[PDB]
Formats: C-alpha cells, structure tokens, sequence
C-alpha cells in the first residue's frame, strides 16, 4: 500500500540482504508448520509429518523460492500492486481455488521470519513497513477473487 | 459459555425452524457464496447456482449438525467429535470462514423468524454459532 | 462502493422502504446486546444492564438516528464515501477514539436489522449488495485513522 | 490446547527471554502501535513516543501477566481470571486487537531468540499467545 519514501527505502535496503530462495523455503516452510491445515493444497509435495520433515522437504523449499520470487519482483511496484500481480490473482481464484486468507497467514510468517533472520535491524518501524508490504500483496492477490 | 438463557433461546429459536432447516441451511450457504465470494474457494467441484442439488444437499447436512449440536449443547465437543476431526484433518477450512457462514445462518434466521429474533435471541444465537465454530476448529493445531 | 447498476439499484429501492430512526436505534441497541463491550463508549447514557433497558433506551435510540442518518446520508455518495466521510473518519479516530471493528461489527448488526424487518425482500443477492456498502462504510470511516 | 511438547516449548522460549521480559513487553506494544495504529484507539491516556514512561510500564505488565500464565499453563483460566474480568467488564478491548498483540509479541520473540525460535517454538508459541488471547477474552458476553 502507500509506504511513505523512507520506508519504501527501508524495505528496498532489507531486502537487498535477503536470499530469497531461502527465505521462501524458510517461510513457506513455517507455515506448513505454524497453521498446519494451510497443508491442503500440497498433498503431492510428499512428507510433511513433522516440522523437520516440512522444513527439510525439497518440494516445500522449491515451491517456496517460486512463491517469495514472484513477491520480490513485486517490491519493484509497490506503487501498483493490484496491477502487477492481477494475474496471480486471477491464477489462485480461478485454477488453484486458494483462499486469499492464506496469503495473509504468509505474510505473518514472512514478517517473523524477516524478524527472526535479522534481528534487532529488523526495527518496529521497519516491521511497519513490511506490514504494509505483506497487506499490500494480499490484497493485491485477493483482488480478482469472485 | 452459553448461560442456561442462551440454551434455552437457541432451542426455542431452532425448535421454530424445525422441519425447514435444510431449506434454511442451502439459503445460508448462497447468502454466503455470494456476499463473500472467498468461500467458494472451497467448493470448486460444487455447482454453485441458485437451486443447485449440492447446494441443497449439503445445506441439509450443514443443518442437520445444527439440529445435533442444539439438541446436545450441554456437550458439543462429544457431539461434534468426527465433524471437529473431519474440518481439522482433511477439509482445512481456514478458520476465518466458519465467523462468514455464522453471520450468513444468523442473517438466514433472522430473514425467517419475525417474532423469534429479538435482540436477546440475537445474541444468543450468535454466541451459539461462535461456540460451534470454536468446537469445529478445536483440533487445527 | 463497487457495486454493479443493479445492485445499485437495489439499495436504493430497499432503502426508500427503510425507517432510518426506527433502524437506527434498533440496529445501535442490537450492537450493545450482542456485543456488550461496545457499551465502552456510551457511558453517559445511563441504564444499559439488560437487553430491555438498553433497547428502550432513549439516548441509545437518539444515537441511532444520528449514526444511521449520517449512513443514509452517504448511500447518496457510493462514488466516494471516503470524501464522504473523511470528516467523521478523522472525529472518531482523534476525539471518540473508536477502535474501526466497531464500525463493522455495527455493519453485522444493521443486515440482521434489514433481514428482520424485510423478511424474504432481502434475498441473498440485495444482502450482498448491502455487505459491500457496510463494509465501504467501515472501509471510509476507517480510512482517516493514524 | 496446548500439548504438552507446546507448554515444554513456550517455557523454554519465555525462561531464555528471562529478565528481558519487561523490555520485550514495551518493544512488542511499540510495534504493534506502529504496525496496527487502530490499536492506539485504547490508549488515548498514553505518551505513546518511543520510550515514554507509560509504555515502559505497561510493557513489564503485559510481559509479568505472560510470565504468570506460563507458571499456570495448565489452569490459565484461572491464573488470569481478575485480568479476563478486566478486558471484558472495564477495558472492553474488542477481540481482534488480541491477535494484534500477539502477532508482535510473537515477533519481538522472534528478533531477540535467533536460536530459540525454530519453527516448532514459532508454532507453540503462536498457539500460546493464542489461549492467552482466548482466555482473557472468555467473559466478553
Ligand atoms: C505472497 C503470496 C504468494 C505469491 C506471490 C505466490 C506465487 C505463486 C506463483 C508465482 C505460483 C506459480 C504459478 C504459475 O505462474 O504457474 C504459485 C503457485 C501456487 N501457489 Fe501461490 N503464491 C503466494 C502464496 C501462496 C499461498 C499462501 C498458498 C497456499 C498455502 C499458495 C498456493 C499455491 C499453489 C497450490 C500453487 C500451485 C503449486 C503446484 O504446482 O502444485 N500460494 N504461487
Ligand atoms: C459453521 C458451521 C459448519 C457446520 C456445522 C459444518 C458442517 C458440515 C457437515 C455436516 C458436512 C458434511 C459431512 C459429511 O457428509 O460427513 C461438512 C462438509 C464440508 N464443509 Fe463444513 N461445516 C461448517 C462450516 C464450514 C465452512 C465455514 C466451510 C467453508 C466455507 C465448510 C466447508 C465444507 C466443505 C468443503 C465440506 C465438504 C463439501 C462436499 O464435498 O460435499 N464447512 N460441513
Ligand atoms: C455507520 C457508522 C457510523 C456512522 C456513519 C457514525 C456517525 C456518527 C455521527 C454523525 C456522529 C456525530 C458527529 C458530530 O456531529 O459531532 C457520531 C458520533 C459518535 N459515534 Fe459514530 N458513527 C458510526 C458508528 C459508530 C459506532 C459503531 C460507534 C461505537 C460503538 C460510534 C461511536 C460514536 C460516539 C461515541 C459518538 C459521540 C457522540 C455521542 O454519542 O455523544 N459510532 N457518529
Ligand atoms: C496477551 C494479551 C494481553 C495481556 C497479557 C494483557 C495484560 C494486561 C495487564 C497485565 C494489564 C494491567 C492490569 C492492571 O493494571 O491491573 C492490562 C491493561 C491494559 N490492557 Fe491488556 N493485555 C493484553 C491485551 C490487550 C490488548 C490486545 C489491548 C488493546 C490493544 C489491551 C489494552 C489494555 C489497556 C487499555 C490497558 C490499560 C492500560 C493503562 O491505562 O495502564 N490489552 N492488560
């Protein structure tokens, strides 16, 4: 959503540290762990009995740098969210039939995981920031839904 | 923690819906695909018009529980035990979803008993609905 | 709101039959019953112990009047509510200080009200109609709060 | 309900924050101010800057009512009691901001356990705070 130009360039500096394939793996991973029923959609991803099984699972950890890939690329318009990522939006209603609310529960992973993996430069308003970020990009996905 | 007051408003209420809960259910489920278009989210396989034979089908099923939870609300969780283990290890409907479906039965009811919902009644239901969505989600995690 | 032509229209054919101070009170007084915490606010009017009391409540039904006239006032206005009700958005943040999820939870209670009052008029599709105007209403209301 | 692998991990987790409880109470409310602004609508009587005496000292509160849920993880109900009397007769937060709290409580975890936060904890300690918020908001109505 509407960042003011310091967070936006808060945002960009955190993210420049962030490897992405692994956190995506990392987040994804957690919330397959954290909200276990989000474990619907990947029935084909093989074992996710335990938390060092969902972790270590090798399809979780590839879906996961697609799914953080794709929302890196939209921290590039963050001044058109809906727009850039319409067609995801559209993607998710219509073909995976996945409900918006998980990319909300995402965003919550995503945050703890930027938390957890940076520390204490992970500061309450560069949170802030990032809350916005993760709002923005569920709504923006949430968007087409019908 | 429904008070012997709400017990006793939630019976009488669905007492009055009797024979048309299943009627009253499939009418709940449309009022809810259509004013919160997510939850068809999980119904892909469902045709979702007005009138539809799953919709009428599991309207009866989704009220049929109803009717079993008010008939044992002193022991819900018992009550409800394979339906909780049911949405927790397979459906995985996101919790957010079963506040949608309680305000949409609760609109349903209110649309259906003139006299029955009054403002005590209305909040006895809705504490009710709450309850069984608290005992449907029991087990997620 | 975003609602299409029809759906505009049938908000506005519905709420030509609408009585806003019998509704008003009835869906302010539903809130306190329902949901007792939101009773926070109204201290100064006095008895609002039981359901009874606070239904035939005077100040309960004044308030009402003002609160759903001031709703009825924006139906006229669904091309821009957050203009609308800026001004109201921005009093209830920085001088009422009402946490927004009020303006939701009342949105709950007034669909119930027209539900009750209008028996089967309010079929699905006129209720989904009035779920976007609830909650463009709250989305104003909300939108001024920092 | 907290397993028993949940109550061994959130009092690992909160034992390692230790001393630092108060602390992490007034930093978990600061961003929660920050990130979710509606929140501030029930601390109208607060400085809320950065370091203000009153956050600093509902922080230790917050954090001591935490530290005295995980000594009564097994009987929070109770444990709590005159706090949940609080919320839901006087103060009247609504729900939601509970999981508001949380979701920053959970973060301030977070950013000061590199090690201790793995993501079991994360999951214990969400269902935690979880309870906590269920709890204390058990007598709302
Ligand atoms: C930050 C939000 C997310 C982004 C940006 C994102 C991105 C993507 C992308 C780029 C794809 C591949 C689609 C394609 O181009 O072919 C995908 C697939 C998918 N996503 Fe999302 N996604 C997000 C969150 C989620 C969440 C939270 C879930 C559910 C827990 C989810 C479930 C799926 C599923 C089921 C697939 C299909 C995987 C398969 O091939 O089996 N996504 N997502
Ligand atoms: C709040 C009250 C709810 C009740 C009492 C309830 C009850 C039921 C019942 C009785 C069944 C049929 C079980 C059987 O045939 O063995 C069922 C299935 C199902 N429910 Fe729930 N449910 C509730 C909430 C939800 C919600 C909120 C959703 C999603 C919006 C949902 C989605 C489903 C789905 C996906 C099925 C299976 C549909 C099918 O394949 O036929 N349920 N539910
Ligand atoms: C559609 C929703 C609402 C609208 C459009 C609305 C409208 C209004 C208006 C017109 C005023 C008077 C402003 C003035 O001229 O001074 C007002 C005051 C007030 N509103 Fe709202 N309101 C809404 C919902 C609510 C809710 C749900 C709460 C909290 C439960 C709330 C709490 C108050 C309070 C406490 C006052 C102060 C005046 C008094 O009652 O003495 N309002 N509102
Ligand atoms: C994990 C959840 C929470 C815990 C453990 C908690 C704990 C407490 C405690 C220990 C007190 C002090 C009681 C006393 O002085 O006797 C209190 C006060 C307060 N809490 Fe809660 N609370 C929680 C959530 C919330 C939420 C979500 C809000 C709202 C955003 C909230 C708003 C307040 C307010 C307004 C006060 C009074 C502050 C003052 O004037 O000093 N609390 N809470």
């Amino acid at each position: 959503v509407h960042l003011t130009p310091w967070e936006k360039s808060a945002v960009t500096a955190l993210w420049g540290k962030v490897n992405v394939d692994e956190v995506g793996g990392e987040a994804l991973g957690r919330l397959l762990v954290v909200y276990p029923w989000t474990q619907r959609f990947f029935e084909s991803f093989g074992d996710l009995s335990t938390p060092d099984a969902v972790m270590g699972n090798p399809k979780v950890k590839a879906h996961g740098k697609k799914v953080l890939g794709a929302f890196s690329d939209g921290l590039a318009h963050l001044d058109n969210l809906k727009g850039t990522f319409a067609t995801l939006s559209e993607l998710h209603c219509d073909k995976l039939h996945v409900d918006p609310e998980n990319f909300r529960l995402l965003g919550n992973v995503l945050v703890c995981v930027l938390a957890h993996h940076f520390g204490k430069e992970f500061t309450p308003p560069v949170q802030a920031a990032y809350q916005k970020v993760v709002a923005g990009v569920a709504n923006a996905l949430a968007h087409k839904y019908h | 923690v429904l008070s012997p007051a709400d017990k006793t408003n939630v019976k009488a209420a669905w007492g009055k819906v009797g024979a048309h809960a299943g009627e009253y259910g499939a009418e709940a489920l449309e009022r809810m695909f259509l004013s919160f278009p997510t939850t068809k989210t999980y119904f892909p396989h469902f045709d979702l018009s007005h009138g539809s034979a799953q919709v009428k089908g599991h309207g009866k099923k989704v009220a049929d529980a109803l009717t079993n939870a008010v008939a044992h609300v002193d022991d819900m969780p018992n009550a409800l035990s394979a339906l909780s283990d049911l949405h927790a290890h397979k459906l995985r409907v996101d919790p957010v979803n079963f506040k949608l479906l309680s305000h949409c039965l609760l609109v349903t009811l209110a649309a259906h008993l003139p006299a029955e919902f009054t403002p005590a009644v209305h909040a006895s239901l809705d504490k009710f609905l709450a309850s069984v969505s608290t005992v449907l989600t029991s087990k997620y995690r």
